[PDB]
């Protein structure tokens, strides 16, 4: 607006700009959407944008949205520049889950991105759905195997 | 610190007696972030936690976590009072007026959501904050502007809505002037402090000055009006308001220090110095 | 004119098959005295009601319009004219409505004696007026009367259900309230059992278990009900099935065991071990459902698998040819199935063997082929059995479609997409919403640039009318959510079609362009191509009144691009402007313009005049003030949407005509109803915009006060 408008040009000096403006952190207004800092740069993609958005406006928790997924499933949604290092450079905690209950492993596994187990076996069955689908049960539910044969390698 | 202690006594029943503490703790305790865990190690059901759930929607952006609490309110507490309830009616008029106070403000913070930007919105608000002066002007300014007056912006909104509330604080008991002038004489804004950055308010500086006979300091005011007489006396917007609290405490400061002197000879320069205080 | 020419045009019939010259010319006759059981000066409908409605006593019609006008008569004398529950209504339904029904003509059983079923106005004075007055028709009807009135059976049965929605919502309105609820049931049950009307006795016990279950009690009264549960079980011994037609007898009790009944327990084991056989036994098309109700509701897992096992002992073995009135029967919902289907309702999927969905997946590449030579597809029970479930991953649930996606494609069918949208969302892979979705069916393709203007574009095999394809090819491109598709592929192989997919004709596929193109699209940021093209496209809407009712439908794109608006008309503006004195000529409908774009209208600021061409429609009313009576009918509605735009024009008071347009909003402050008072709010919405009502504080004070 007149700030959440350079989330959508992720540019990092009109974001050290809308600065000496100094808006709320995680845009002031978060979009009813939730999209937030992040979740709104990670649910558009931009990492240069998820740098000096850690720096700005590392805040609290964050949220839901109304979406039920915080940000780190948005940031799968257009596949965050480093956000596998930068989810781990901020504690995000870990679980966290879209709106079954499923942690975004048992979303990205329903992708079958093999990726979205390649980052994600990066962070290291035990993700379950509305209704204790495991990850293994929502990866052989889509029959997603690049994940189910990388959920044998997990066992 | 309560807060392991006071869940260490809870369990069903004892978050009642986690009730009056932090539902004031929840907004009380600065954050509202205590309302994360509170709403829901307290009640979703009361009349209470359901005017308390709508917030969430000022403190993010989705209306619905205000929404069916207008409606919710508008029947919470027709209801609470319908039978006998009158103004001066004593039972009225004061608490049932705070839970009606409840449902006549879900309009209001939802207007510095819905109006932006530069507009009447600041002289709307000082409206809303001129027209709220109504029915009347007391005590409970604060369950009320505790949660209210977190507006968008505190006393760097408007130091003169306060601390002429700490004039009623100043003028009440000092559990009501001290607490309050421990983070109001923080202004919000501005070492210990200095005597130019505090030139900031001459009233907050009346708001620590009266203070200063509650602070007993009589030889610091007297320091303070003397640093009123030669260096806002020398600063010949805040200029105009300065002669109605400058000459003001050339007696009410000069006042209670005139006490051992009084008659004859003990006013004599004390004549003006006297002289200005009125003439 | 002296509703009465209206209400004689319905009276008498005034043709074969009105009701619609009754629904228009008690809908245009109604809807104009404006007003309730408190017009007697009503005398003027309202005996021209009592005159209607005896040309509704003697005719009725044969057709029913003197009985559905009968039913649009006394449906705007229960609830529209309102003082009516028990002086002219219990006086003139029983007046009107039981002096038409000894006999009745066709049906006028559920036209006039179930209206006397939804009156629900006293349940105890309808318990001595329609049940001391229908226990006497019930009861020389439960047996006909004179063999003409051969229709009291018929009017049994309708009216018998109907009184048993008066021993249900009037005597629930009491839920205690006793029919004789044991007693008369043993008659009822013994004296329409027989071959008359035998599924509307039914209704009437399955209203007297869920109307003796509502007088809970469940215990001492449906076991005091249980003889006549355990007369009527029996009637099979008691009645053979040849003597006293026993189908709808063995369709009540198998219906209520299965609701509730002390006895379903109790009877599984009792009336399963009677109707296991009565189904398998003759195959009858009333002992596919003395089965199907019993083990609808006998499912819990008690009620073995000896519930389970014969509804797939008639379904192997019975031949499928059995949906038998004979062997072949229009290959259909085969009827074991029309059973186990509420039984499958009720069991998740990846649980019975996935083998017992699967016998009747052999019987639906069978049955795909199947009706080939009859509808060519009917697939409707498939898809209630496929709820469920979906199991497995998709080891089957990658294949228990490639064929299902086959099945509503080739010769001429679709509505399968009303029921296959779903299950297509229960999915977590999406997978065949995203399959179904590239086939569009006819020429319509992805992959696009030049040649979209065929849509002549049609497939053949029982070749086409293209009028079923006008409604069986957009109920592909009805359905959507705009997901995903292209522009030149969606909004230009659509703005090839939705232009002329609409003109020829109406609105069968353009109540999903403005819709799924606003939802699709928009940004849309340049495109030259989008920009004066969403301006040729928006100048079909300037005759949107290509029929002046689905002007409606631009009156709801009025009530839809009201977002799309502005970044497309700072572009227009001259024709817009002219789509503008188009709010200014139409909305035409909702009495006569400028209502459903009202605030749609003023976000076009930072414009024209917009202040002026509002300025003049304003005073042009002021002088129309209607009440100025000058408004005979809607100005008052205009004066007032008009006014109701004005809280929305929100922004000038040409202040010398904001205080003289109040000058009349405080004149207009008296007389009549809920107009003028809209009317200070909707000015006072853009306060006196001053701090303060300059001298209106007193002149509100004593207007309020």
């Amino acid at each position: 607006s007149s700030l959440h408008y350079a989330s959508y040009h992720g540019r990092y000096l009109i974001c050290v700009y809308l600065i000496q403006l100094g808006h709320d952190k995680h845009e002031l207004i978060k979009t009813f959407k939730g999209n937030t800092c992040v979740h709104l740069a990670l649910m558009k993609g931009h990492e240069q944008t998820l740098h000096l958005l850690l720096q700005q406006f590392p805040r609290f928790i964050n949220h839901r949205g109304e979406n039920g997924r915080a940000p780190i499933h948005i940031a799968c949604m257009n596949d965050y520049y480093q956000c596998l290092s930068l989810l781990i450079g901020v504690g995000a905690d870990l679980w966290v889950m879209d709106t079954n209950g499923d942690t975004p492993l048992h979303v990205c596994l329903e992708y079958g991105s093999i990726s979205c187990m390649k980052m994600l076996l990066n962070e290291g069955d035990n993700v379950r759905d509305k209704g204790n689908w495991k990850p293994i049960d929502v990866a052989q539910t889509f029959e997603v195997g690049n994940i189910y044969s990388k959920v044998l390698k997990e066992v | 610190k309560l807060a392991s202690e006071k869940w260490g006594t809870a369990k069903p029943e004892v978050k009642k007696a986690m009730a009056p503490l932090a539902a004031g703790a929840a907004w009380g305790l600065e954050q509202w972030d205590e309302i994360a865990q509170y709403t829901s190690v307290m009640k979703s059901q009361s009349p209470d936690k359901e005017f308390y759930d709508a917030i969430l929607c000022l403190h993010r952006n989705n209306f619905k976590k205000a929404e069916v609490h207008i409606f919710n309110a508008r029947d919470l507490l027709v209801t609470e009072l319908s039978a006998l309830v009158n103004e001066s009616y004593n039972r009225a008029y004061n608490v049932v007026v705070r839970a009606q106070i409840i449902a006549e403000l879900e309009e209001i913070i939802k207007y510095k959501k819905l109006p932006q930007n530069s507009d009447k919105r600041l002289t709307m608000r000082e409206t809303w904050n001129t027209r709220l002066l109504g029915c009347q002007k007391n005590i409970d300014v604060w369950q009320r502007i505790l949660r209210v007056r977190s507006l968008v912006i505190k006393p760097k909104e408007d130091a003169q809505v306060r601390i002429k509330f700490a004039n009623l604080c100043r003028k009440s008991g000092r559990m009501a002037l001290a607490k309050k002038v421990l983070n109001t004489l923080l202004e919000e804004t501005d070492d210990p402090d200095h005597p130019n950055t505090a030139k900031a308010s001459p009233p907050v500086v009346y708001a620590q000055l009266k203070y200063l006979w509650a602070t007993g300091l009589q030889d610091e005011a007297l320091k303070q009006l003397i640093n009123f007489t030669s260096r806002m006396a020398h600063d010949l917007v805040e200029d105009y308001t300065k002669l109605l609290a400058r000459c003001f405490l050339k007696q009410g400061e000069w006042r209670v220090c005139l006490q051992p002197k009084w008659r004859l000879s003990n006013p004599d320069s004390i004549l003006g110095s006297y002289l200005l205080a009125t003439h | 004119t002296t509703f009465s020419t209206l209400n004689l045009i319905f009276d008498k019939l005034k043709s074969d098959v009105p009701q619609e010259r009754a629904s228009g010319a008690n809908e245009l006759s109604t809807t104009l005295t404006s007003l309730a059981r408190e017009v007697s000066a009503e005398q003027f409908q309202r005996f021209s009601n009592s005159l209607n409605n005896k040309i509704f006593e003697l005719i009725h019609g044969f057709t029913s319009s003197e009985k559905i006008g009968g039913i649009l008569a006394v449906d705007t004398l229960i609830s529209f004219y309102l003082s009516t529950e028990e002086l002219p209504n219990q006086t003139s339904r029983l007046a009107n409505y039981l002096r038409v029904l000894i006999p009745s003509s066709d049906i006028e059983v559920m036209r006039l004696a179930a209206n006397t079923l939804g009156r629900l106005t006293v349940p105890g004075g309808t318990l001595t007026s329609d049940f001391v007055e229908f226990e006497v028709r019930t009861c020389i009807d439960w047996l006909t009367l004179t063999a003409d009135n051969n229709s009291s059976s018929s009017k049994l049965e309708y009216r018998r259900h109907a009184a048993l929605l008066i021993i249900k919502a009037l005597a629930d309105n009491s839920p205690y309230l006793l029919y004789p609820y044991v007693n008369s049931i043993l008659d009822n049950i013994w004296v329409p059992l027989r071959d008359a009307k035998l599924i509307i006795r039914l209704d009437a016990a399955v209203a007297l278990g869920k109307c003796l279950t509502i007088i809970q009690d469940r215990d001492p009264a449906l076991g005091k009900q249980w003889f006549q549960r355990l007369f009527q079980g029996c009637t099979h011994g008691l009645s053979l099935n040849t003597n006293d037609s026993v189908h709808a007898t063995l369709l009540v009790f198998r219906e209520l065991l299965s609701l509730k009944a002390p006895y379903l327990r109790d009877k599984y084991d009792d009336i399963y071990k009677s109707t296991m056989k009565y189904k398998e036994y003759k195959f009858d098309v009333i002992r596919r459902e003395v089965y199907a109700i019993l083990p609808l509701l006998a499912a819990f897992d008690p009620a073995i698998f000896t519930k389970k096992y014969l509804d797939r002992i008639m379904v192997h073995y019975l031949r499928y040819l059995k949906n038998i009135d004979m062997n072949a029967a229009n290959n259909s919902d085969k009827p074991f199935i029309l059973v186990s289907i509420g039984d499958i309702a009720f069991e998740v999927g990846s649980s019975i063997s996935p083998y017992m969905t699967l016998i009747l997946d052999n019987i639906r590449e069978g049955l795909r082929t199947k009706f080939k030579v009859r509808k060519q597809f009917e697939k409707d029970l498939f898809y209630c059995i496929g709820k469920l479930a979906c199991a497995l991953g998709p080891a089957f649930a990658k294949h228990l479609n490639k064929d299902l996606l086959n099945l509503m494609l080739n010769c001429p069918m679709s509505d399968h997409m009303q029921e296959t949208l779903m299950i297509l969302n229960e999915k977590i892979p999406s997978l065949e919403s995203t399959v179904n979705s590239r086939i569009l069916n006819l020429l319509s393709i992805s992959l696009s640039g030049e040649k979209f203007i065929q849509s002549n574009q049609y497939d053949f095999n029982n070749q086409f009318s293209i009028e079923k394809a006008r409604k069986s090819r957009n109920q592909s491109f009805m359905k959507k959510t705009g997901e995903s598709n292209d522009d030149i592929t969606d909004a230009q192989i659509l703005i090839q079609c939705f232009k002329m997919l609409q003109l020829i004709h109406h609105q069968y596929s353009l109540t999903e362009f403005v819709r799924l193109i606003t939802i699709s699209y928009i940004e849309h940021e340049d495109s030259s191509v989008r920009k004066l093209a969403a301006l040729t496209s928006c100048d079909l809407f300037i005759k949107d009144d290509i029929c002046k009712q689905t002007s409606v439908h631009a009156l709801h794109s009025v009530s839809e691009v009201l977002s799309k608006l502005l970044m497309i008309a700072i572009t227009d503006p001259v024709a817009e402007i002219r789509l503008e004195i188009l709010q200014h000529l139409g909305s035409n409908f909702d009495p006569q313009l400028a209502q459903p774009d009202n605030l749609r209208l003023l976000f076009m600021a930072l414009n024209d005049e917009i202040f002026g061409i509002q300025l003049e429609a304003i005073k042009i009313i002021g002088r129309l003030s209607s009440v100025n009576p000058a408004y005979v009918v809607p100005s008052l509605r205009k004066t007032l949407l008009e006014l109701l735009t004005q809280l929305k024009f929100s922004n000038m008071p040409k202040k010398k005509e904001e205080s003289a347009t109040l000058l009349c909003t405080l004149i207009n402050s008296s007389d009549e109803v809920a107009k003028p008072y809209i009317d200070p709010i909707l000015d006072v919405i853009l306060p006196k915009c001053q701090d303060a009502s300059s001298a209106v504080a007193s002149t509100a004070l004593k207007v309020l006060g």
